[PDB]
RNA sequence: CCGAGCGCGGGAACAACCGAGACCGCCAGCUAAGGCCCCCAAGUCUGGGCUAAGUGGUAAAGGAUGUGGCGCCGCGAAGACA
RNA sequence: GGGGAGGUUUGGCACCUCGAUGUCGGCUCGUCGCAUCCUGGGGCUGAAGAAGGUCCCAAGGGUUGGGCUGUUCGCCCAUUAA
RNA sequence: CGGAAGGGAUAACCGCUGAAAGCAUCUAAGCGGGAAGCCCGCCCCAAGAUGAGGCCUCCCACGGCGUCAAGCCGGUAAGGAC
């Protein structure tokens, strides 16, 4: 029920403990707290955090600089972190104590148009024998003159990877509070630099 | 013998309800046991 | 001669309850007014007939065992995708959807009836919001 | 019925006596109206569903007043080995030969009473709380299965013969 | 009968099933079948009898302490039925 | 000895398509049925227990890899929760 | 890393009270337990949900024609575009 922004830094192994670990690190960031959400007024519960204060000139126009607390705006937006209510202050990491898995959601990669083999992953063919035509093709879809039609949502040659991804339940290694670090098992979507957000998991009770 | 589409009473100790729509043959002994299948 | 022909006249707004009543017979008339086949001046083209704003549907009556055997059916074209919620779970989550559905399967179907079908107003409460007169009915 | 004092009511009727307090919600098919001391059933006419209702009622609040009047016996028994039926907190705590022992709470209406670990009473004033917790108990352990062993009400142990059977 | 009446009303749709033999016009009434809550036009008409399963809204032998009226046949205030 | 269900077998009829409906098996993508192969809930037992037996309930998921044949099927091979 | 955990009514089945029917009976009104199933809770799309939602801030009132009642037009403000 807990969450802070970040972006991707580094994916490496620290040899903690005696085992090498696969550690994406994420750069938290000072997300300062701004337009709180209520659910008498908006109809949930959520809180407003803008990722890094990079905005002057070219921000212009309203800012929750007007708020009631200002800061301005990072250098690219804020988001809404669902059933947040922090207690009037700006928020990094120190929140979380290693030991404290998390799920954490980010941008995913892009693949632009993705061939059908490399998306729902076929087999296209044979390497000769039958004909150099098809190898690596879709195969065929539905039956003949019934059904009649193809199917809404049958996997197929499209689109792949701009997209959306929150990844579930990772140790969060470590937290670096003396600068915006958080260190967890290796995973996390999209680039070596690009926006992921950290929220608490769902396991036990 | 449950679920057969003849179900009866064999002894003189079984006796037959309804329960939920259904015929069922009761009887102390469960070796009798009996449903509307 | 040559049959008259009613001018933009005025959308008469109504007001009915909702319980102690029948599904069936309930949307029967509401819907009926939707068509301005109650009123002495009904043309089939020009939909006059009022609004229908109901009141507490929260608490329909129905006879049956329906509550629960009462079956509503949704398809959603992806395969498999027929799904069906009972009138009995309809009741707990967003009653009124079983006053709407109805009616709008009491109407006739050209673009109208269904413009028509937006001249009513479920609720299941009462209240509503006041806007003018909807003088009960029975 | 001296240790009481009814009401009726369209629905049910809210019975009170030297115990708790009670209440039968009955079918409104012919109404009961507390007169001199004991009730009496009248049905609005003579159809089978009505009969049932008529007795039906009766019955439900004859429990009732015997209920506020004191009537709280729920009797079981163990039949195993080392099948003990401790008492330990306000809770019933037992060892049916599972791998581990067994916690049950006293719910509203009712307390326990183990005058031995051997053989448990348990005291409420309503019929449903018997029938049910006490099944509830012989549901946490099984009767005999073939041979002998586990919990009755105060029932009969009935057998399957022992060493054969097993081709 | 369809074919040659794929011209009309019913039957949801529907060559031959019901009604029905279509010169034209009519913003005139009766009626056929089939209907009269609504899609849809007209009775949420009057009175009595049934059924509780969506039966109605499509199958059998065969099984049943389902329901409601009819007929018979011994038992009982000298006391039966449980 | 009786009565059904289903429309995958072998087939009866010759209504659509002869101014063309590319008839077997394999591949790739699947999907829908339940009369369930496994998994899950259980009743009956000639069910001690373990394992089994049959019958109820129940598609959510899963339903391997090689030899021999164009082979569907089927026998074998090592596995299998299957 | 994910399936999960856990919530709610249930299938077959097993229980309580309980008449109809002095008895008995899971049932007719009344409850409780109880499936990998069912609605969820996790993942994602998503207000073209023409029903087009809500939150927060940012913006000036004829400018010259339409005199009433809807607008027309050449340039601005927040912005936005090439």
């Amino acid at each position: 029920m807990k969450g802070i922004l970040g972006v991707k830094v580094g994916m490496t192994r620290i040899f903690r403990d005696d085992r090498a670990v696969p550690v994406t690190v994420i750069l938290a960031g000072p997300c300062p707290v701004v337009q709180r959400r209520t659910p008498e007024k908006d109809g949930y519960t959520a809180v407003q955090l803008g990722f890094l204060p990079q905005n002057p000139k070219r921000v212009n126009r309203p800012l929750k600089g007007h708020f009631a607390k200002a800061g301005v705006e990072p250098v690219r937006i804020l988001r809404e972190i669902r059933d947040f209510n922090p207690e009037g202050d700006t928020v990094t990491v120190e929140i979380f104590k290693p030991g404290e898995r998390v799920d954490v959601t980010g941008t995913s990669k892009g693949r632009g148009f993705a061939g059908v083999m490399k998306r729902w992953n076929f087999a296209g063919g044979p390497d000769s024998h039958g004909a150099h035509k098809i190898h690596r093709h879709p195969g065929s879809i539905g039956n003949r003159k019934t059904p009649g039609r193809v199917y809404k949502g049958k996997k197929m040659a499209g689109h792949y990877g701009a997209e959306r991804v929150t990844v579930m339940n990772l140790e969060v290694v470590d937290v670096i509070p003396e600068e915006n670090l958080l260190l967890v098992k290796g995973a996390v979507p999209g680039p070596n630099g690009g926006l992921v957000i950290v929220r608490e998991t769902k396991k036990a009770a | 013998m449950k679920v057969r589409a003849s179900v009866k009473r064999i002894c003189d100790k079984c006796k037959v309800i309804r329960r939920h729509g259904r015929v069922y043959v009761i009887c102390e002994n469960p070796k009798h046991k009996q449903r509307q299948g | 001669m040559k049959t008259y022909v009613p001018k933009q006249v005025e959308p008469r707004w109504v007001l009915i309850d909702a319980e102690g009543k029948t599904l069936g017979r309930l949307a029967t008339k509401i819907a009926t007014l939707l068509r301005g086949k109650h009123r002495p001046d009904w043309t089939p083209n020009v939909a006059m007939g009022d609004f229908v704003v109901v009141v507490n549907a929260d608490k329909i009556r129905v006879t049956g065992k329906k509550l629960e055997q009462k079956i509503y059916t949704r398809y959603s074209g992806y395969p498999g995708g027929l799904k069906k919620i009972p009138l009995e779970k309809m009741l707990a989550t967003h009653p009124e959807r079983v006053l709407e559905h109805a009616v709008k399967g009491m109407l006739p179907k050209g673009p109208l009836g269904r413009r028509l079908f937006k001249r009513l107003k479920v609720y299941a409460g009462p209240d509503h919001p006041h806007q003018a007169q909807r003088p009960e009915k029975l | 019925p001296k240790g009481v004092s009814v009401e009726v009511a369209p629905g049910r009727v809210k019975v009170k006596g030297p115990k708790g307090e009670l209440e039968v919600p009955v079918s409104p098919e012919m109404r009961v109206v507390v007169e001199e001391g004991v009730v009496r059933v009248e049905r609005p006419s003579d159809e089978r569903r009505h009969k049932s209702l008529h007795g039906l009622t009766r019955t439900l609040i004859a429990n009732a007043v015997k209920g506020v009047s004191e009537g709280y016996s729920k009797e079981l028994l163990i039949k195993g080995i080392g099948y003990r039926a401790r008492l330990v907190g306000r809770a019933l705590e037992l060892t049916v030969g599972f791998s581990h022992p067994v916690v049950v709470e006293p719910p509203e209406g009712i307390t326990f009473e183990v005058p031995e670990p051997t053989r448990v009473r348990v005291s409420g004033i309503d019929k449903q709380k018997v029938g049910q917790v006490a099944a509830n108990i012989r549901a946490i352990r099984k009767p005999s299965a073939y041979h002998e062993k586990g919990i009755y009400y105060a029932g009969e142990p009935v057998r399957l013969k022992p060493g054969k059977a097993g081709a």
